[PDB]
């Protein structure tokens, strides 16, 4: 029986591999919680204790929604001074950080490295994706599709072809929200036509950060997106078509894929 | 009894159905939607070994002898003699291929000790499916070489064993069949292997989707992954976990 | 220039016609029925050379450099970069792969020599059609691991000048092919690879159909076979010899 | 330019194994030269200097026919004794020995240990068949056919078979007199059905020593009957047929073998 005497301290990755971050090493109460560069070496303002009690805490003090309206920021608030269940949180193995009471999800909102943080609905966005703790860089991999085949990357659209480690089109960064990024061209997310049972897997910008860019390494062996509950699927099992698509859930070979790193 | 790969007529699609299929036997629970092997406190001993025929033709094939536990390969059965590494316990002996004559190959059966027997590194010895019938081929017909008895066992169990556990060892080699060229395993490979308790253990007691310890792994560019969640993309290439303990 | 193997869609038929094709090129006279290679006072050095392409996918293939006389082979390219034997010649260097970056091997192209860099027998390394394939593509993707060249280098050679030479190395290959299992040599090949240059000169000096000098080959149950005669069987192993003298 | 300052000195095999013999071991010209057991170790009554005068000399005396017509012994006779060109000698690579001025060829005509030889018309009888020299023994060896395939022996016929070292039935002993023999009943020869385009090679009882079961492992890569000109063929390349088959040389996979000694 598992004990839970542990009690992890971890930063945390998300939107554009940016750190969680709480604003110019300052903690007095109220103080804004940022999405700053995930610094160098391991600085305090950075990291995050997990603890039993379900709040997350730098130096200290907690992270904190201001209020529990979609929209309110989260802060560093001394936890005792701060009201009790609004600095609950609960994260999921999906990649989200939820607020029990709320219902509201921690999310990114703007682009800036300047950004401050909010609970939002939950829309299951890259920018409400996260990814826990210390070694924050994206996770260049290669995806392996059927037998003798990988997903290889030619400007905007992808299709596959055969697996040879040498091409840098068939290398991938997995980044901490939960985007798929050509290591080409990191400012490309794969993500859905639209939000189809058809929709063919294209690349846009992820300057959106929308639920259609962000993806689970599910380990029944599928890439799935928890916002269309659907995966990613080699259209009619022909691969010549180069084409790959959103479909639902069979099992079948075509829809399985390999983390070659 | 029966859980069997045919060599001959092997299609990227057959040995799949089959790793599969054992993957299912071997499969005790589901921990985080990952399956777990079973608790050794939980099987009683007459229980705790599984079959696997590997065969060249039909003819001429040999048996492996599973621990439930891991997954592990304890034994191996060629024809009316079988074999057990050093340090099986006396369990496996008295209860697999049973009706046999048995005899005690001189190491044990981590890779640390078939590589000092095979005089070569895990990372030398090729992989491949024409490498795996030449196997079968020569456990078969029964020839006392101790080195290559080793060698050829790495193969199998990798291919095998390995190929249960991580499914970056099942596409590996999948893309050898269809390629038709053998591989050797690169560092991606060799961290899983090594890395398999201490992964199977974090998954397991992770809380807020964090891994108490971060478990670290190489990439085929020798760089270090360092996993501390649950959440993270590596994760997936674990099919199988050792059991460790229950939430 | 093009005599070239597509490893992609090998069959036992395709690989076959390869072999005939070069053993055609190096054919250079019949002696009592059995093609004998060229007098190497008979043929020039601007002329001395063959290349033998070995090709994986399309991108990827190395090219070998085989001496025309012997029927050992010299050097092989992969790519813009090609790689000679520290015992090539002069000639070898300027007649062959020009146009590219040329670099020399740490190793001579005998096999005991290549064998103490292989830290490996010729005996133990395994041959068959997927272990050319890997060769083809470790070569081709130029990773300087000296002991890997050296082992690969054993493996093509074989399966080529090896080939060409005795229609017992063809076969053995041929059979890897259709039973898609790899094999290493047995005493029987062995022999024939190191006893090539003697035999060839018996078959020469052949007089009542009788060999001077007994040329004594190994059988795969280590015996001696004693050959004192061009009627014998085993003689027709021989499918081309090294020129000695003509009769 | 191979000189020829050699002269070897090799025993003769020829007709079941045995030797070329000189009678008891005694020389007085006149001896009938006899077919006896290949002795152990190398004696001189069994030893055969081949000059370069082409005569075929032991212990300095010479091979000799009585006379030149067919059914005449061979004998022992002091060479300068001995008329000239009844005492020179051919032999081919072929594997007959034939007397140039006789045109007659030197054959083993009777079963026993102690027959006599004597000088024959050139039918390319087994029993006409030779081999120099030293080891005797017959040449062990595995038959292979096609790809993947092996001559395998079932009592009276044979087929061909999954090439297996193991088996015992795909063994062989070629005979220094052509004949091949399945390792099990070396009492058998394979033989042709009859002299055909179309036999359907059988295996029969070499108690008969005939042209049909003196078999050439010729350097093209067939298996060739000298006395037929044809050579041993797989059917229709169809090899489930469980027939092999005397037939002309195409050269085709099918016609081609391999001694997988
Ligand atoms: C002592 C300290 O504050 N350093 C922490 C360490 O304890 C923590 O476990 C690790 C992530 O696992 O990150 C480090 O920077
Ligand atoms: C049985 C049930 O209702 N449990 C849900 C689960 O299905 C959900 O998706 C998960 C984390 O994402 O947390 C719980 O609220
Ligand atoms: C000294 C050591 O080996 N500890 C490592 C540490 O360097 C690393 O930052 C941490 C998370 O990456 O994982 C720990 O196990
Ligand atoms: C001493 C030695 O190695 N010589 C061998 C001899 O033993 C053998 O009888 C003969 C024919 O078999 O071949 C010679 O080369
Ligand atoms: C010296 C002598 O008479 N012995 C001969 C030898 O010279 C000959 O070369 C060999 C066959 O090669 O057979 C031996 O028994
Ligand atoms: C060109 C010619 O007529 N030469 C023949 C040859 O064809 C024959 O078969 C051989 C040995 O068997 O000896 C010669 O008499």
């Amino acid at each position: 029986i598992c004990s839970s005497h542990y009690e992890p301290t971890v930063r945390i990755g998300g939107r554009d591999g940016l750190c969680v971050d709480v604003s110019d090493n300052a903690y007095n109460n109220g103080n804004p919680i940022i999405l700053w560069k995930c610094k160098d070496q391991l600085e305090v303002n950075q990291l995050w204790t997990l603890k039993s009690d379900k709040t997350i805490r730098s130096k200290g003090k907690c992270l904190t929604t201001y209020g529990y309206a979609p929209g309110n920021y989260v802060m560093i608030y001394d936890c005792s001074s701060a009201v009790a269940e609004a600095t609950y949180w609960d994260i999921w193995d999906n990649g989200t950080i939820i607020n029990p009471k709320s219902g509201l999800v921690l999310s990114a909102e703007s682009s800036s490295m300047g950004g401050t943080l909010t609970v939002q609905k939950n829309d299951y966005r890259m920018r409400q994706g996260w990814r826990t703790g210390n070694d924050t860089s994206p996770f260049v991999t290669s995806i392996a599709g059927f037998f003798k085949l990988c997903m290889e990357a030619h400007g905007n659209s992808m299709w596959l072809d055969v697996c040879d480690i040498t091409k840098e089109e068939q290398q991938w960064a997995v980044y901490p929200d939960g985007s798929i990024r050509p290591v080409q061209n990191t400012n490309n997310c794969l993500t859905c036509e639209e939000h189809k049972q058809g929709a063919t897997i294209v690349m846009m910008g992820c300057s959106n950060a929308w639920a259609s860019q962000r993806w689970v390494f599910k380990s029944d062996g599928t890439i799935y997106n928890l916002y269309d509950d659907m995966v990613m699927d080699v259209k009619s099992s022909d691969p010549s078509l180069k084409q790959i698509i959103l479909w639902p859930y069979t099992g079948n070979a075509n829809q399985m894929w390999a983390t070659l790193f | 009894d029966p859980i069997k790969f045919t060599t001959g007529s092997a299609t990227p699609a057959s040995y799949n159905q089959f790793i599969d299929a054992l993957r299912e036997r071997l499969t005790g629970g589901l921990i985080y939607g990952i399956p777990v092997l079973r608790d050794p406190s939980t099987v009683e001993k007459p229980n705790q070994y599984v079959t696997v025929e590997l065969s060249y033709s039909d003819t001429v094939s040999i048996q492996l002898g599973i621990d439930l536990t891991n997954a592990y390969v304890v034994a191996y059965r060629a024809g009316s003699e079988s074999f057990f590494f050093r340090n099986a316990p006396a369990s496996a002996s008295t209860y697999l291929f049973t009706g046999t004559q048995q005899y005690s190959l001189p190491f044990d059966g981590n890779y640390d000790d078939l590589e000092k027997w095979a005089h070569q590194s895990r990372q030398r010895i090729s992989l491949g499916l024409e490498a795996l019938r030449q196997g079968i081929k020569f456990l078969r017909s029964g020839a006392s070489d101790d080195e290559e008895i080793a060698r050829t066992l790495i193969v199998i169990i990798q291919m095998v064993a390995e190929a249960a556990r991580f499914r970056y060892v099942s596409k590996l080699v999948v893309i050898s069949l269809s390629n038709r060229a053998a591989f050797q395993p690169d560092p991606s490979m060799l961290s899983l292997e090594n890395t398999w308790e201490p992964l199977s253990r974090a998954v397991q007691h992770t809380v807020q989707d964090t891994f108490p310890q971060n478990v670290t792994l190489i990439n085929v560019r020798q760089e270090r992954v360092v996993v501390s969640s649950l959440s993270h993309p590596s994760v997936s290439a674990l099919a199988l976990m050792l059991f460790v303990c229950n939430p």
